[PDB]
């Protein structure tokens, strides 16, 4: 598939911005449409949810009221439009797709984002180490913390991994824990206990460095960790 | 109710509406079954009635939708199995007449389709087709040589038709329970579509008095 | 005192009235009773006119009940009561009436497009049944509302003829019914032959006589005779009227539930199963 | 010549007929007349899938028990999440006349057929999102009856011409072809093991297909009139028929003749499906009769009665794990049992 | 000589049919009835489970 997003740029205090978001390559009027942020030098924040069917619309608790989330089916077109920036809104956006019915696998394609300059139920997720030396040829385990059960009555478990190679948009490495995305190296897995959770990789090797993220879907909203980063 | 079988939900719930926007189309649907002959000049019907293994015929007259379907020749089948059309309306027949030779043959499929357990409360509309070398044949070629039981003259074209139309009634075991129809077209290629509309009217009707009738 | 009071027109007393009113008002509550019970329990006929079969019993059920209750007054001053009284029955009776008209709609879709490509929703059929009879009270009450109530009875005054606002409704719906009711056994007359071919005169008169009495005692034609009540010179009339109407529940169940065969098909296994 | 082949055909008959009478020592009954009855069964509705607009007329679980498809005449497949009711797919059919339709075990593929004389293979994980066709098979002369996955790669057809085939779905040709009927064939099993299989043909008579090689290796009689239903014992050496006799039998493949009949006098119509239970002790079948009847295997007496439906059923099925059976019938309606 | 190669063909299917090695019914019976009491104990519409873990309960 492909998705292609516009809409950055430097902006005064006061006024508005509009941003868009275009697909190409599958069926855009079955999936679901999520905004997630990005600090200039920090971890990564969610922003916006919008469902296919225009049915549900979930919004975060920091900017609610100054964005509008919107769609446009027939064209493949979706919009994000914010008003009254101030310098806390200095960030690089993504865009992220998601599908849910029995057996999928959320967040799994994630486009190449943009920038954008200006001149107590929520569960909080601590990651265990900010770099951790390793050499090629060793195995390695990664973890991190959080403050409530993830299991579900009906045998579910909600953590994500991603990774974020250098210089590129982040790619999934397990949804629900335990599962393995298609395109990706047999060398991965995930495992932990309840509230304690790590990701391990064996025969560490080239391109396999970058910052490696773990968030979590149980109940809006999203919140996310710092970032751990790995030294080779 | 876990964040992610509400999405499942909705998902179930947008292909119900898709689902049922489609019962208003299926319930006002009407089945015709067609049956013919290889020299019966089926494919010049079709044709004319403006229309586009088996093969399936949509159309339309006075805002009322129709279905037709075509057997490619499978009238070999012989078994219940293949009786899965109990819900047509009305079976039609293009039987030939100019071509003397053949007749028997069609009057032999003639009597097995009908007299079958399934058909019995369905209607049967009989064309006899193209109906105008007779005009040109029953004063050359007397249809004594063929059949014995003819009384008329040879030459008299309403005592051939009458006869005709005799042998095929005569065919029936407990001739019906809904009538039996017929015609004569030849190239009219217009009005076919308002006779079959009437009869099934007709038919329709007769089901639905009888329903009213409960004593 | 008696039933006939409903579409009199001259303040009509006498007992034999009234025992009549009694007693044909206690069977057809009964068999209204149980009509309604089989409507609900038997499976294999719904359909459209079982859905107005069943919303008809319950209105007449419901009227039936409140007129034997109390349309009779004290006799003097009027209170409250019998003003709501009065209204209540005006709504009963109009409502039992738009689902009489609902019925002929539906056999004018069954003999003349016999094509079942239409039909109508629950939703609408109970909009209509239930909704006309309001708007009709509504805008009764609002342009007099002193013409509820009588001296002597709970029911309409005949000031500024607002005893029409029943005979309205009534005549208008008569005058259509009485058409599709010809229609329909015309039609019939030229096809019993084709459905019953091994039956002489006696049993196709007696099947197109069996027929048209039962389809007479739902499309509301029963009731003309009613129209004529005013004068005390003419008593065959009413005694007509009184007679043959308060029989109408009894009469819809001997026609439409023990003669028709799957009723009696359903009673025979609810009788094996207990 | 002709009459000296025909003499021997007659001997070697003969000869059959004498090594099947010979083994014959005991009666199914006898052996066990000292098992305990079931009891009484009275199972109830869990679940009401409701949805399809016309008559059921086949369906198949999933190798997880959690997820079924089904199929109607009026071109619809649809695949439910039976634990809440869901609805995960509805494909579209080309063709409204379709008699067949299967669920392959890795959970990536479905088969469908029918009148049109040609089977479809659908592919469900896409990267697009959406299910699309994969592969068309054509190359019978006849209506399709049942077709049944073997592997990823592999297919077995069954068609009323008379004929059976093993087709290679990555090429799209024919390995293999089985002929010997006489009429046409109405119904195919798999055993477990994957390398034999056995269909009806409407002769009253039934045969055992050898996969690896291409020849029958025996046939068995003793019914009257057409074959409707067959399926596999759990162990893969037995199978039961029913037939348009309102008589079901139960056939061995080792002792080469029939075993028991299941029949009784206050039924007169057939029979139009047939499942196993997960020990082979619940026999289970849908009749003409607007219902269907839970047998004891080896008993031959009736143990249950399912009579929730308005209509003639036509399809039954029965879990991987044990946990649920499945009707449908010409009501529309689907059913959950446990 | 189509009926000769017809009959041949037949005359070939009945011997390749003949000579296949069978057994009693008592066996096949009794293995029957083995399997079946085998695995009773673990058939969930013959037996039934608690209500707990029922799926469909």
């Amino acid at each position: 598939v492909q998705l292609v997003e516009s809409g950055g740029g430097l902006v005064q205090p006061g006024g508005s911005r509009k941003l868009s978001c275009s697909a190409s390559g599958f069926a855009f009027s079955s999936f679901g449409m999520h905004w997630v942020r990005q600090a200039p030098e920090k971890g990564l924040e969610w922003v916006a949810y919008i469902s296919s069917g225009s049915g549900t619309i979930y919004y975060a608790d920091t900017v609610k009221g100054r964005f509008t989330i919107s769609r446009d089916d027939p064209k493949n077109t979706l919009f994000l439009q914010m008003t009254s920036l101030r310098s806390e809104d200095t960030a690089m956006y993504y865009c992220v797709r998601s599908i849910y019915y029995y057996g999928s696998s959320p967040f799994d394609f994630w486009g190449q984002g943009t920038t954008l300059t200006v001149s107590s139920a929520d569960i909080v997720m601590t990651q265990a180490t900010s770099s951790v030396p390793v050499t090629p040829g060793e195995s390695v385990s990664i973890s991190c913390r959080s403050s409530k059960s993830l299991l579900h009555s009906n045998g579910n478990t909600y953590l994500y991994w991603f990774l974020q190679r250098p210089g590129q948009s982040p790619q999934l490495l397990i949804y629900r824990m335990s599962n393995l995305a298609s395109g990706v190296p047999d060398r991965f897995s995930g495992s932990g206990s309840g509230t304690a959770f790590t990701l391990t990789i064996s025969r560490l090797e080239a391109e396999d460095v970058g910052v490696y993220y773990c968030m979590q879907h149980l109940e809006y909203p999203l919140t996310f960790g710092a970032g751990t980063k790995l030294e080779l | 109710v876990s964040a992610e079988d509400k999405a499942a939900a909705e998902r179930s719930k947008e292909i119900d509406k898709c689902l049922s926007r489609e019962k208003t189309y299926v319930k006002r649907l009407v089945k015709i079954l067609l049956l013919g002959a290889d020299n019966s000049g089926k494919s010049t019907f079709l044709k004319q009635m403006r229309i586009i293994g088996i093969h399936e015929y949509d159309f339309e007259i006075k805002n009322v939708p129709f279905k037709m379907v075509d057997v490619g020749g499978q009238r070999s089948e012989r078994k219940r199995w293949f009786e899965c059309f109990d819900s047509v309306t009305s079976i039609l027949f293009l039987v030939d007449s100019s071509d003397f030779n053949r007749l028997t043959e069609s009057l032999n499929d003639f009597e097995t389709i009908v007299n079958n357990r399934v058909f019995s409360n369905v209607s049967i509309i009989l064309f006899l087709n193209k109906t105008d070398l007779l005009e040109e044949k029953v004063q050359i070629v007397s249809i004594k040589d063929y059949f014995l039981e003819f009384e008329g003259d040879p030459h008299c074209l309403r005592d051939v038709q009458k006869f005709l139309v005799e042998c095929f009634r005569n065919k029936r075991r407990d001739q019906q329970q809904k009538p039996l129809y017929h015609h004569f077209t030849t190239a009219i290629n217009t009005e076919n579509a308002r006779l079959i509309f009437r009869d099934v009217k007709d038919t329709i009707l007769h089901d639905n008095l009888k329903q009213l009738m409960l004593q | 005192s008696s039933f006939a009071i409903l579409m009199a027109h001259y303040d009509v007393e006498d007992w034999k009235l009234t025992l009549i009113t009694r007693v044909g008002l206690a069977l057809s509550l009964f068999c209204l009773l149980l009509c309604i019970l089989t409507f609900l329990l038997v499976r294999p006929i719904q359909g459209s006119r079982t859905t107005i079969h069943l919303h008809l019993c319950i209105c007449l059920f419901v009227g039936s009940t409140i007129f034997l209750a109390g349309i009779e007054n004290e006799g003097g001053q009027v209170g409250l009561r019998c003003r709501l009284v009065a209204g209540l029955l005006h709504y009963c009776f109009l409502a039992a009436f738009c689902w009489m008209s609902l019925e002929g709609l539906e056999l004018y879709f069954l003999v003349v497009r016999v094509f079942q490509g239409q039909g109508l929703s629950t939703r609408w059929l109970c909009l209509i049944g239930y909704g006309v009879p309001l708007l009709i009270v509504g805008v009764s009450a609002a342009i007099y509302s002193k013409g509820y109530g009588r001296p002597r009875y709970c029911w309409l005054d005949f000031e500024q003829g607002f005893l029409w606002s029943f005979l309205g409704p009534v005549t208008f719906i008569i005058l259509c019914n009485a058409v599709i009711f010809v229609t329909t056994v015309w039609k019939l007359t030229q096809k019993f032959s084709e459905i019953n071919p091994d039956m002489k005169k006696l049993k196709k008169a007696r099947a197109l006589t069996i027929t048209a009495i039962a389809q007479l005692f739902l499309l509301g034609c029963t009731w003309v005779f009613g129209l004529f009540i005013f004068d005390d010179r003419s008593l065959v009339l009413t005694y007509v009227f009184t007679i043959l109407n308060c029989l109408q529940g009894a009469f819809l169940y001997l026609l439409h539930c023990l003669l028709n065969k799957k009723v009696r098909e359903e009673y025979r296994k609810w009788a094996c199963l207990v | 010549e002709l009459d000296q082949l025909r003499q021997e055909a007659e001997q070697l008959k003969n000869q059959i007929r004498d090594a099947r009478k010979a083994c014959a020592d005991a009666t199914l009954s006898q052996i066990t007349n000292n098992i305990d009855p079931v009891g009484r069964i009275q199972m109830r509705t869990r679940r009401t899938l409701r949805g399809h607009l016309a008559k059921i007329y086949a369906m198949h679980w999933g190798t997880d028990s959690r997820l079924l498809v089904s199929a109607s005449q009026d071109g619809k497949l649809i695949i439910w999440d039976s634990y809440t009711t869901n609805k995960v797919h509805a494909i579209p059919l080309r063709s409204s006349w379709v008699m067949t339709c299967a669920y392959a075990p890795s959970g990536n593929y479905v088969a469908c057929g029918g009148l049109d004389n040609i089977c479809s293979i659908y592919n469900l994980k896409t990267r697009e999102g959406n299910v699309r066709v994969s592969r068309e098979l054509a190359g019978h002369t006849g209506y399709l009856s049942c077709c049944r996955f073997l592997d990823d790669n592999q297919i077995v057809t069954s068609s009323g011409d008379t004929t059976c085939a093993l087709w290679d779905i990555e090429t799209g040709q024919q390995t293999t072809t089985f002929t010997g009927h006489t009429g046409d064939v109405m119904s195919l099993s798999l055993a477990p093991d994957t390398r034999l299989f056995v269909s009806g043909a409407c002769d009253a008579s039934a045969k055992l297909w050898d996969v690896r090689e291409g020849m029958c290796r025996q046939t068995f009689t003793g019914h009257e009139s057409d074959i409707n239903a067959i399926c596999f014992f759990p162990n893969g050496n037995a199978f039961a028929t029913g037939s348009d006799d309102a008589t079901c039998r139960l056939f061995d493949l080792r002792a080469d003749q029939e075993l028991m009949t299941y029949s009784h006098d206050n039924i007169i119509c057939g029979i139009t499906s047939v499942s196993f239970s997960k020990s082979g002790r619940l026999l289970l079948a849908g009749y003409d009769d607007f219902n269907c009847n839970v047998w004891d295997a080896l008993k031959a007496d009736r143990a249950g009665v399912l009579a929730g439906h308005d209509n003639r059923v036509s399809c039954l099925g029965v879990t991987d794990d044990g946990m649920a059976v499945a009707t449908g019938s010409w009501d529309s309606f689907l059913k959950i049992w446990n | 000589t189509a009926s000769i190669a017809q009959a041949r063909k037949l005359v070939e299917q009945l011997k390749m049919e003949a000579n296949i090695d069978r057994i009693k019914v008592s066996k096949a019976a009794a293995d029957l009835m083995a399997y079946c009491e085998a695995h009773a104990k673990e058939d969930p519409l013959l037996t039934p489970v608690p209500a707990s873990e029922n799926p469909f309960r």
